């Protein structure tokens, strides 16, 4: 992890949204890499 | 008052210098007892580029006892309960469910923290404890087919992940 914890309530909970934001769609990228090289091979 | 505290100090630490695979803390303030987790499906296992939600809640005297943990989405393992409860020896005090562990495994106490538990079940999702049986279907297939279990966790991640969206 890499970032200072901001020091009011509603900073430090929209660094949280977006840090799951930013996992989210990490994860959600590979998976699609992945099946498309599933569909390719059909 | 000492709770609350402790719970931001975690939460501060795991922000500033957390492991990677794992998001955890309390994405609503005014309830600082219940965080929400992402964890990362360990590479190398058939849980890689899964990405599970989960909920901690501790209780009002943390970290005099342990949170405990569920998954929220469906999950196949033999240490997770049908219902998403995690079966780990760390989220239990000494004395507390001696059938269920081993005893060389940690148990809860108020040095363990957060990181250790979620590291814990990081662990736990590559390598199953074999004494912890929680879900007996996943319990019989991880020991008896592993590779029908590889294939079952890789299309329920595939399924979960499909569900899990920014909110
Ligand atoms: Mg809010
Ligand atoms: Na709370």
């Amino acid at each position: 992890n890499r970032s200072k914890l901001p020091s009011s309530k509603k900073e430090r909970e929209e660094l949280f949204r977006k840090r799951k934001e930013e996992m989210i769609l990490a994860a959600r990228k590979r998976m699609e890499g992945k099946i498309k090289g599933e569909k390719q091979d059909k | 008052a000492m709770a609350l505290r402790r719970l931001m100090k975690e939460y501060k630490e795991l922000t500033e210098n957390g492991p990677d695979g794992i998001t955890a803390g309390p994405s609503n303030e005014d309830d600082f007892f219940t965080w929400d987790c992402l964890i990362q499906g360990p590479d190398g296992t058939p849980f890689e580029g899964g990405l599970y939600p989960a909920t901690l809640k501790f209780p009002s005297d943390y970290p005099l006892g342990p949170p405990t943990l569920k998954f929220e989405c469906e999950f196949f393992h033999p240490n997770v309960y049908k219902d998403g409860t995690v079966c780990i020896s760390i989220l239990h005090a000494p004395g507390d469910d001696p059938n269920m562990y081993e005893s060389s495994s940690e148990r809860w106490s108020p040095v363990q923290s957060v990181e250790k538990i979620l590291l814990s079940v990081m662990s736990m999702l590559a390598e199953p404890n074999d004494e912890s049986g929680a879900n007996i279907d996943a319990c019989k297939m991880w020991r008896e087919d592993r590779e029908e279990y590889c294939r079952v966790v890789r299309r329920l991640a595939r399924k979960t992940l499909g569900l899990l969206v920014p909110r």
